[PDB]
RNA sequence: AUUGGAUAUGCCAUAUAAAGCGCUUUCGAAGAGUCGAGUUGCAGCUCUAAAUGGGUGGUCAUCUAA
RNA sequence: UUGACCUCAAAUCAGGUAGGACUACGCGCUGAUAAGCGCAGGAAAAGAAAAUAACCAUGAUUCCCUCAGUAACGUGAAGCGGGAAAAGCUCAAAUUUGAAAUCUGGCAACAUUUCUUUUGUUGUCCGAGUUGUAAUUUCAA
């Protein structure tokens, strides 16, 4: 029974860790929603919302 | 079946996009604030680029703005 | 324990018939797709040629055909055969050029919304 | 006794009794009641929208639109608590969350047990609070295993400042030696 | 004949570790611990009984391949160890 | 996700984590049923890999074996299916083990449940011919058990082929 | 010379050619070997891809025909503008042109090698990566392998690098071709300059940086913080570039940003203060480019440079601000970096080029890339945490 | 009379969308009490991995299991 | 006192589901292939390489002829080649995070039928689901 052997985690990394870019879906209207409101507009030119 | 496959492709050959009224307007209030030519900075665009949309993306609507 | 072959006649007509059947469905197009010329591997018959598998991604990129629009007018294609050599690769550019030069796809009608 | 029971108070029993390793020993031991108070007061506002009034909002939305209207050239970007387990450990991964919330009581303990650890290394201030359940209130959930703010509004941020000092001040800066010791065996 | 280069099949560059992969192991291989073998090297390692250390290794996990991997994963814990404690 | 972190975790079976959880688990385990139903995967990530989605219809079970001649996962998955003679086994894996009883769970989808039928990615075991596959060896562990693979490891002659002309 | 590549150069803005590319655009062309030995900013960029690039179009390669031509750089600046003038040649002709750099993705340029790039620009040791590492990327069909700054690239520490490589890739049937100082923080970096820039709005104002990327983010930034500012290198587009620096340097007052590699041989007018945010890599080259007043951002970890021109007999005087008149407008600048997509994006492969300049620095004991604070030199940029830059 | 895939044509559709391929100064995740060794009749028992790794074949070629 | 959540129960609760028979042919289990046990379909098993090869390379599976009574050790293959038929792919592993976009179920309308016996759409209310349901991707990338 020793102690915790923190031996990696004692530090802290600074950076992130996935390099993959920021998508460009995240600093604009949510699409999914614009493809949503859609559908309900369109409910409401056939009446039944 | 040449003429079959050649007249059938000739009245649907023509695909010509007309804009939505939303689709028109919203290519409407960029192009009267830069012009009629440079795309590639409306991609830098803060407000009324607010769909985030590509320098080759606003082209491929502007062909289908006039025609 | 035998294996015994009065069927023979019958399987011969059998196949006659279901590929008389396959032909009704395609009756404008063929009932076999096009395959490659690739070389046998042995070092007995590697001075043949004989049909294979199907056209590489490079054989087929070449000549105009991509990988996606390839399985609909009838090109199989083989994702593990691969061109070592330009003869592999100028040979069956050679039976891709030659087959879209002869085929006829008819059009059809998209569904673009109006107003 | 029924059945069951007798299970019920055994295994409450033998967590005690054996030894707990370093890694679990910390999931027992939890932010108290006081400071366990506020960080729920402040996500609080922060509740994702309920799915009933998300869809309020949205016939509200599409209403316009068929008019001719529209509010998404001038929607401001939302905000809200950041929940969900793979949503989170993409959120301390990306360094974006800022507080990271572990609940005390998840069935298999392994689903957690190396967030402290990535907390820790990633820099993202944590804290092990009660009831996984009070989480799942929290994000109208039956159960939440974790939540996250990653970003609130510049209303809060000097609230979130000092909430924060009360999370490290009292888990992190506390705590420091159970967490590198063996529990249980009481 | 005219022999071509190929490129490499995207299937060939199976067992190339990524950054955020061998970021996943190194946290796991302490928020784990070590094996009721593997406390035993370590001790072993530590005040070099060297040639026990390998014999142990072998004995256990099969292969020297193995064996000896686990030297070059275990000693990297103790000269990491070292500056953490 | 946390699914990256389990997998590697899982891996580590003896130590000291993934050891007090063993016997931990076994002693809740044990004093349970022979077969008795879970209500989630104990390996949430092992079971998601294996085809198990969190949706309606997914059924986790798990039974001990006895040890020390079938093999033990294939019984596993026969012994729940034949007490779930409704469930459609997908998989079995191992969770857990002693020195008397190896614990796995069981990966069953309903195929008679309006969720199951109207999804086209386990839409294949609806099918009828897919009745006890655990039965005919036809599963994850069915098949490695008969060699059924691919490579020069793993009546057609015994017969005389006597053709028309000859 | 070709019309479809004689309208681009008139496109270009380059109808005289030089006193260099007098005595080699008529040998080149006519595949006569030149040891080539000019100054910097001579016309040793154009002149040299101009009978390169007719070179591979007389031969009328397609993509497939492999790397017909090479043309060696020794750095990272130099290479971005090299095949910056490379990219505005060809665009009226057919075939691949690129660049091949250090400190890239290595999966994502030799991606581009695969099918086959005419012109491939490079560096001196990733191309040593491609002869030998890289399998697919057949070389062997090449005309002509140019060389520039033999007397840089002998300096970069890779001298043997030049020789090794040529001994693998063809060679037989082909040609071959007083100063002031400012001691900031790693925090504080654009802090002083977002002040000073502020403070003289209207003077003669020159601001350099190590690299291309780096003019092509705080530019935009300073133009979306209410600070418009006119660049000398644009989006590599050589018709506003000339007409920037002829407005510049008609301008007696305004803010100047450039990147050093281009300024050299450019016209530097009397600008009332010269800056450069970034260090200089060229140690003889940045000491003769003085010869208003000229004053650059010292690190405070980079007290070598200060300790060469010392000992290279140059002044040196540190004008002094205080640090309380220093603008904390560093929160903004972690606002707007987290909204605009655009200016993040710039901000994001802005400080990863940024960040490579020390990685090639020349001065290796002055400019150490391994011995500097990653944490502060983010908080300048605007990036909270320091992206996911690959070293 | 039920039914097939089609052909033309009518009405709807909602497309603020989705897809092929260039081009990449960017990234590229890959299945464990399994593999494997020892050992009793592909199974049993003991032990128990790794990431250019692992497997099968002649330093190379070829594949990507659980 | 009260309220969530976890676990476990109970119900002639609502709706479903499993046995049993035939077993020529299929696939497993042990087994002196025979017998016994188990389990499906109109076919089933197999299947898109952790496969061969040593060539100028072949290219999922199945089956026939051949390889061949040959290598290897009385037993006894397989690669290649020649035919028939050829169709490919789907998940796990990367954050939808500018919004669980997913689905069962109850009720009500609208249809619709091999069919008043069938099969769905739309509206609505719980419920499932953040211990992960959709979009995206499967290394050929």
């Amino acid at each position: 029974y020793p102690d915790y052997d923190d031996f990696f985690t004692n530090t802290v990394r600074e950076t992130p860790l996935s390099s993959a870019p920021e998508p460009k879906r995240r600093f604009a209207p949510s699409k999914h929603e614009q493809k949503r409101i859609l559908q309900l507009a369109y409910a409401i030119r056939k009446g039944r919302i | 079946l040449e003429e079959e496959a050649v007249k059938k492709a000739a009245r649907q050959s023509n695909k010509m996009l007309p804009l939505s009224a939303f689709e028109h307007a919203y290519i409407q209030r960029l192009i009267n604030k830069y012009g009629t030519e440079d795309f590639e900075s409306m991609a830098k665009d803060v407000k009324l680029n607010s769909k985030l949309f590509n320098g080759s993306k606003l082209k491929n609507l502007y062909i289908r703005m006039k025609a | 324990y035998v294996k015994t072959w009065f069927n023979q006649p019958g399987r011969k007509l059998r196949r006659r018939q279901a590929r008389q059947t396959k032909a009704a469905k395609i009756a404008p197009r063929p009932v076999e797709a096009i395959r490659p010329a690739v070389k046998p591997p042995t070092i007995r018959y590697n001075m043949k040629v004989r049909a294979g598998r199907g056209f590489t991604l490079e054989e087929l990129k070449a000549a105009g055909v991509s990988r996606r629009v390839a399985s609909t007018i009838g090109i199989p294609v083989d994702h593990r055969r691969r061109n070592r050599s330009e003869e592999s690769l100028q040979r069956n550019v050679e039976r891709i050029k030659v087959y879209l030069a002869h085929l006829i796809v008819f059009p059809r009608k998209a569904g673009q919304p109006k107003k | 006794w029924p059945e069951y029971i007798r299970l019920q108070r055994r295994r409450k029993i033998l967590n005690l009794r054996l030894k707990v390793p370093p890694a679990i020993a910390q999931f027992q031991k939890t932010l108290d009641k006081n400071t366990a108070t506020q960080v729920f007061k402040l996500l609080n506002k922060y509740r994702p929208e309920t799915a009933a009034e998300k869809k309020q909002r949205l016939v509200a939305e599409a209403e316009a639109v068929a008019n001719g209207k529209s509010a998404q050239d001038v929607s401001k970007k939302p905000y809200n608590v950041k929940y969900g387990l793979n949503h989170v450990v993409a959120l301390i991964e990306a360094k974006k969350a800022k507080l990271v919330l572990i609940a005390s009581d998840v069935d298999p303990i392994e689903l957690v047990v190396f967030l402290p650890a990535l907390c820790k290394k990633m820099g993202v201030p944590y804290a092990i609070v009660k009831n996984k359940a009070r989480l799942g209130t929290v994000i109208h959930q039956k159960t939440a295993a974790v939540l996250a703010v990653t970003e609130v509004r510049e209303e809060d941020k000097n609230e979130l400042a000092s909430i924060v000092s009360a999370v490290d001040a009292n888990f992190s800066a506390k705590y420091d030696e159970s967490r590198r010791k063996w529990g249980g065996g009481i | 004949l005219t022999k071509r280069q190929l490129p490499e099949r995207p299937s060939r560059r199976k067992g190339h570790l990524s950054k955020r992969t061998a970021f996943v192991r190194s946290i796991v291989r302490e928020v784990a611990g070590f094996a009721p073998y593997e406390r035993r090297v370590m001790e072993l390692i530590r005040n070099s009984q060297d040639k026990r250390a390998r014999k142990l290794a072998k004995k256990r996990l099969g292969t020297l391949k193995r064996a000896k991997g686990k030297i070059e994963e275990l000693t990297s814990v103790i000269q990491s160890s070292r500056l953490a404690h | 996700g946390a699914y990256k972190y389990l997998e590697e975790l899982a891996k580590k079976k003896q130590s000291d984590v993934n050891l007090f959880l063993s016997r931990v688990r076994a002693w809740e385990y044990r004093q349970m049923n022979v077969i008795h139903r879970a209500s989630r995967p104990s390996r949430p990530d092992k079971a998601r890999r294996l085809g198990y989605k969190a949706k309606q219809g997914y059924v986790i079970y798990r039974i001990r074996v006895r040890r020390g001649q079938r093999s033990a996962r294939c019984t596993a998955e026969e012994r729940v299916g034949r007490y779930c003679s409704n469930l459609r086994v997908l998989n079995s894996y191992w969770v857990n083990q002693d020195a008397t009883y190896k614990f796995f769970e069981v990966i069953l989808v309903d195929p008679s449940h309006k969720a199951i039928r109207r999804d086209p990615r386990i839409n294949w075991i609806v099918n009828p011919v897919h009745k006890h596959r655990e039965s005919r060896g036809l599963t994850s562990i069915g098949k490695k058990s008969r060699g059924i693979g691919k490579g020069h490891r793993f009546l057609r002659h015994n017969t005389l082929s006597l053709r028309r002309y000859r | 010379l070709s019309e479809n590549i004689q309208k681009a150069i008139k496109e270009m803005g380059f109808e005289t050619m030089t006193e260099i590319q007098k005595r080699s655009i008529p040998p080149l062309l006519a595949g006569r070997d030149v040891l080539g030995a000019a100054k910097t900013g001579s016309g040793k960029t154009l002149a040299f891809l101009i009978p390169t690039i007719e070179m591979l179009y007389a031969l009328k390669f397609k993509p497939r025909n492999g790397t017909g031509v090479i043309i060696i750089s020794p750095t990272r600046e130099l290479a971005l503008q090299i095949f910056g003038v490379a990219k505005e040649l060809l665009k009226y002709h057919h075939q691949t042109f690129g660049i091949v750099i250090g400190g890239a993705n290595r999966r994502a340029e030799a991606d581009k090698l695969v099918k086959g790039v005419n012109l491939l620009v490079a560096t001196p040791g990733r191309l040593l990566d491609h002869l030998q590492n890289t399998k697919g990327f057949v070389f062997r069909n090449l005309r002509s392998l140019v060389i520039d700054e033999a007397d840089r690239i002998l300096e970069i520490g890779f001298e043997d690098e030049m020789r090794q490589i040529m001994k693998i890739l063809p060679s037989e049937n082909r040609q071959t071709l007083e100063q002031g100082y400012v001691v900031v923080d790693s925090d504080k970096r654009f802090l002083l300059l977002f002040s000073f820039l502020k403070r003289n709005l209207k003077k003669k104002v020159i601001v350099f940086m190590s690299s291309c990327a780096s003019v092509k983010y705080m530019a935009e930034l300073l133009n979306y913080i209410d600070l418009p500012v006119l660049d000398l290198h644009g989006k590599q587009k050589q018709q506003r570039r000339t007409n920037t620096f002829f407005e510049f340097c008609n301008a007696e007052k305004g803010i100047l940003l450039c990147t050093n590699v281009a300024a050299r041989g450019l016209d530097i007018p009397a600008v009332d203060w010269i800056v450069q945010y970034d260090p200089p890599d060229d140690p003889r080259d940045y000491i003769h480019r003085v010869g208003g007043k000229s004053l650059m951002f010292l690190a405070p970890s980079e007290l070598g440079f200060l300790r060469y021109l010392k000992t290279a007999k140059v002044s040196l005087n540190e004008f002094e601000f205080p640090a309380n008149k220093v603008a904390n407008v560093q929160s903004q600048l972690e606002k707007l970096v987290s909204k605009n997509y655009y200016l993040q994006q710039s901000a994001k492969d802005g400080y990863r080029s940024y960040l490579q300049a020390y990685a090639s620095y020349s001065l290796k004991s002055i400019f150490d890339i391994n011995k500097l604070d990653l944490a502060k030199v983010a908080k300048s940029f605007g990036f909270a945490h320091p992206p996911n830059v690959n070293i």
